RNA sequence: UUGGCACCUCGAUGUCGGCUCAUCGCAUCCUGGGGCUGUAGUCGGUCCCAAGGGUUGGGCUGUUCGCCCAUUAAAGCGGUACGCGAGCUGGGUUCAGAACGUCGUGAGACAGUUCGGUCCCUAUCCGUCGUGGGCGUAGGAAAUUUGAGAGGAGCUGUCCUUAGUACGAGAGGACCGGGAUGGACAUACCUCUGGUGUACCAGUUGUCGUGCCAACGGCAUAGCUGGGUAGCUAUGUGUGGACGGGAUAAGUGCUGAAAGCAUCUAAGCAUGAAGCCCCCCUCAAGAUGAGAUUUCCCAACUGGUUAUAAGAUCCCUCAAAGAUGAUGAGGUUAAUAGGUUCGAGGUGGAAGCAUGGUGACAUGUGGAGCUGACGAAUACUAAUCGAUCGAAGACUUAA
């Protein structure tokens, strides 16, 4: 089927309300100091210690 | 195998009936509660299958009466099978003897052990 | 059994094979079981028997390849379907019966069949 | 009598006295306790809360619902009982149970009490019109392209809309269903189990609530 | 099986035999989280067989394991089975199960699919 | 319905008959309640009230209709674009081919007949069916609920008894009651009977491999064949439409006058349907009229802010849940999943070895060996460490 009527740019931005993407869910490494991704291995420096 | 299911349903299990194998020839002494009395109408024949476990253990006997083969399914632990007597132990090389449901004559023979 | 099932009449009534037309009992019933009266037409016959082919008669289902449950976990399964050609009374039309018949036919009034049956 | 709570173990079969094979459902009903007794001081309806399965005591880690949080622990102490899972509420019982928590033993059901069972039915995820509503599926051979879709979904242009209560595909199962006029085959103390003629709703490990049939 | 891996039965079984052989050849590999969640359960049972030791336990190992030779035995050439019944088995002869461990790395580029380092414990 | 008009549509509103899905009317086919019979009884006829539910399978024909076979309590009549082709079909009618009869000198046409003949579309809005997030519900939460409303179900035969009774010369054959048992259809479940079962067991063929034998592996629909566990399922197994109150329709009245009488009505008083409202089952407080009940948390600085509390998540292991999210079970103070050790069930007697055969093979060692999803125990592995969100209770008036 075809759209019978173009979408007003208010309805477009209403539909795009939930199209946001979420944070990565990250923590501070207790060895690296830099940030890691929880339950993952520190890309920056070394081990996982779990 | 759940211990509670078993703990409930393990008085229902009969205790003295023998252990045969699916391919043996049996005679089952069933009871007939119709009318105003019982009889013991023996059902003979080959043991086509045993199936399942627990209180829900069934077996099937098969006999060719007169040009027509009848199969009867009995739960093991029914109190109606008064006894079971084993004539001859057959040699089958498998569990379910379903090929015998399509053999008709001297092809549906089983050896003896 | 199904309104097209070709049954083996195991009754010495001239008819040999019959075709089911209707399963009596109920508006829209579609399956008969051992001890159920079916209307059927004769498709084959023996020369010189009262039931000549091309006629509509009544029968009862005596054997079945699916069987009965028998109310206490006991199953019976015959090897081939079969029916007895029967009259408007619950009594056979022939004089002999061939092969086993089921005991749940006695609960009906087909006592003349089991009386004539070679075994139950 | 006292409608109790239970956990669905499985199904089995028993043999009667005329040897009639009986299908039976096995339910375990251990640690029933009455937690509170409504009156007309609270909404005007007599009733009793019973909690079925017990949780653990209070804890500080406390991140998996196996540990009773503080409100539930307060409520379960106010009757002087361990924190229960599965709090439910029974009407159609006389308030002769105590507001305190006494054990609601399965022994109230006595060998042939016509009882009805309630539980959440087993879950079928997003079934179609055939499965979900038992509709007839179209032909499959004679040049047909209609197999399992729903039929037509209304009249064309008199109504011009689709009525409510239309049968369309969606999520199946899961609902609360109640089976009436069931029988109590046996009541086995020392296991707190009850045997019911037939088969109650829900999966195994599923909560079921028993009641004496209102009919 | 537990989880179909986006493959077909013969194709998936080949996949898993290859991964298991490579794991017990290299003793640690980087793979995808589901492939690892399956190679886990495969190589666990292979090393159970290795710990058993009997000949039938060797011929059963010899059907769910590939035929590679380990050139870098310092001029020695082990097959994978000889490796698995000497070294891996004698190593892990004390502990009762749980012979590996999976470590999430992060999202692979080009898929965003998590990468794991499955290695022998 | 067959028409009559020519008002909308020719920059396009797709024909008939079936299928799937229905829905509504009542001018009721069945079941329910009645009056009157030219109603002795079983059965009728014809009216009245009633739309709750029900209202079959085939043969022939494109067909609707229709005729027939067999059952049925009954095989209702109609509307919905003669309901429904962005749901299906293309069998007929009206595309190009070809032929018969026939009309035409002819190209060609039918009163007709016959063989063949592309049915496109990824759903934007409303609608519908399922599911989440936000805020609201004058503190922040967890749990249990009430029910304003809304939806579901609602069908029916047959045999026994009363009782061969009443009724009738006879023949025949009951109301009102009890009982048992089916058909159809709803719903729940997998113990049984079965089906499936592509990471289970076994046999077997061709060919290529592991250097050979033996044992295994690859490919050939899963090579094919025999079984089958958990799960999912019906044709399998249970359950349902119970018993009743209130107000009623057509009817039956009692009392009762206007109208000395009679009179069911005017006042008054009852009785009276499968129908209405409850009773049964399900959703339901966004019911903004946002209800209730129990328990929890309830300080420190400056109108107020803050973070933190109770609690909830992020992230992780999962399945009884699932498109995703949500729902539940857990996150070490731990049995959530994998492994391990036991079983359960399934298969059906593993390899090696010894023995008998000259050989295909057979037997013993031995109900053996294997075994995905089912039960149990066991911290061996992984659910690490951390992080975020989340309250300080307005205004009157009466007590």
């Amino acid at each position: 089927a075809v759209p019978k009527r173009r979408t007003s740019k208010t309805r477009k931005n209403k539909r795009r309300t939930h199209f946001k993407i979420s944070v990565p869910g990250m923590t501070e490494c207790p060895n690296c100091g830099e940030y890691k991704l929880s339950h993952r291995v520190c890309k920056n420096c070394g081990s996982y210690n779990g | 195998n759940h211990k509670l299911i078993e703990a409930v349903t393990k008085s229902q299990l009969r205790t003295d009936l023998p252990s045969f194998r699916p391919g043996d020839t049996l005679r089952v002494h069933v009871r007939i509660i119709e009318g105003t009395r019982e009889r013991i109408q023996v059902f003979e024949g080959v043991v086509i299958k045993r199936r399942g476990g627990g209180v829900s253990e069934t077996f099937t006997v098969r006999k060719i009466s007169s040009g027509v083969g009848v199969e009867r399914t009995f739960p093991l632990h029914t109190p109606k099978i008064e006894k079971i007597e084993v004539k001859r132990r057959g040699k089958v090389r498998r569990a379910k003897l379903y090929y015998l449901r399509s053999l008709r004559g001297k092809a549906a023979r089983i050896q003896e052990i | 059994i199904q309104q097209e099932t070709r049954l083996k009449v195991a009754d010495n009534s001239g008819a040999r094979e019959v075709l089911t037309i209707k399963v009596l009992g109920g508006s829209g019933r579609k399956t008969a079981n051992i001890g159920d009266v079916i209307v059927c037409t004769v498709k084959n016959a023996t020369p010189g028997g009262v039931v000549k082919k091309g006629d509509v008669v009544k029968a009862v289902i005596v054997r079945t390849k699916s069987g009965v449950r028998r109310n206490d976990g006991s199953y019976i399964k015959f090897d081939e379907n079969a029916c007895v050609i029967i009259r408007d009374d619950k009594g056979p039309r022939g004089t002999r019966i061939f092969g086993p018949v089921a005991r749940e036919l006695r609960e009906g009034n087909f006592m003349k069949i089991v009386s004539l049956a070679p075994e139950v | 009598t006292k409608g109790i709570l239970g956990r669905k173990i499985g199904m089995t079969q028993v043999f009667g006295e005329n040897g009639e094979l009986i299908p039976v459902t096995v339910v375990e009903a251990k640690e029933n306790v009455v937690l509170q007794k409504k009156t007309v001081e609270v909404d005007g309806y007599n009733a009793i809360q019973v909690g079925f399965e017990d949780k653990k005591a209070y804890k500080k880690d406390a991140k998996s619902n196996k540990y009773a949080n503080k409100p539930a622990e307060g409520h379960a102490k106010k009757a002087d009982a361990a924190p229960k899972r599965f709090i439910r509420e029974f009407r159609n019982v006389d308030v002769d149970a105590y507001e305190v928590g006494q054990e609601v033993s399965v022994d109230t059901f006595v060998a042939g009490d016509v009882i009805d069972v309630t539980g959440v039915s087993k879950g079928k995820g997003f079934q179609g019109a055939i499965k979900r509503h038992g509709q007839s599926r179209g032909p499959m051979s004679h040049g047909s392209h209609f197999h399992r879709a729903p039929g037509s979904v209304g009249m064309a242009s008199d109504a011009s809309r689709v009525f409510k209560g239309q049968k369309m595909p969606g999520r199946m199962g899961g609902n609360t269903v109640t089976v009436q006029n069931l029988e109590v085959v046996q009541v086995d103390t020392e296991n707190k189990v009850i045997l019911v003629k037939g088969n109650v709703p829900g999966p195994k490990k599923g909560l079921v609530e028993i009641r004496t049939s209102i009919k | 099986g537990y989880r179909k891996l986006g493959r077909t039965s013969d194709q998936r079984k080949a996949m898993l035999r290859d991964l298991a052989t490579s794991l017990i050849i290299s003793e640690r590999i980087e793979t995808t989280e589901a492939r690892a969640k399956e190679v886990r359960s495969v190589v666990e049972k292979l090393i159970t067989l290795g710990k058993k030791g009997d000949l039938a336990s060797r011929r059963n190992a010899a059907k769910t394991l590939r035929n590679v030779e380990i050139l870098n035995e310092d001029e020695t050439t082990q097959t994978a089975l000889q490796k698995l019944f000497g070294e891996i088995a004698e190593r892990y002869t004390e502990r009762q199960g749980g012979y590996t461990r999976i470590l999430k790395q992060g999202p692979r580029r080009g898929d965003g699919a998590e990468s794991v380092i499955i290695e022998l414990v």
